[PDB]
């Protein structure tokens, strides 16, 4: 029983450090959008970061 | 962690890189030394119209 709760413990312990995740409101660990466009041209062209839940 | 995080993301977002200032602020004082002495030299225009007479 002892060992169960540490187990539930720290599964807890990972969902909140999962979702404290983000800057700016945008985040790209939690799993809320598929991906991040920043910009790499200066006429719009853009760099692609998928997004990679955790 | 956060904390950090975010104190280095504000900072990135609105720092500014002193090296280019101190390029600038060069050229802008001799550039502004320039354009005194510019001014100088076309404010004595219309001078010569007194030898004419």
């Amino acid at each position: 029983n002892a060992l169960k709760s540490d187990f539930d413990s720290l599964r807890d312990q990972i969902e909140k450090a999962a979702t404290n995740a983000k800057f700016n409101g945008v985040s790209i660990a939690d799993g809320s959008t598929t991906k991040l466009t920043f910009l790499a041209n200066s006429d719009g062209s853009g760099f692609t970061v998928n997004a990679k839940t955790i | 962690k956060l904390q950090d995080s975010l104190d280095a993301g504000v900072g990135n977002l609105v720092d500014a890189d002193l090296a280019k200032e101190s390029a600038k602020l060069q050229s802008l004082q001799t550039k502004q030394q320039l354009g005194v002495q510019a001014l100088s030299i076309a404010n004595q225009s219309s001078s010569s119209i007194l030898s004419l007479f």
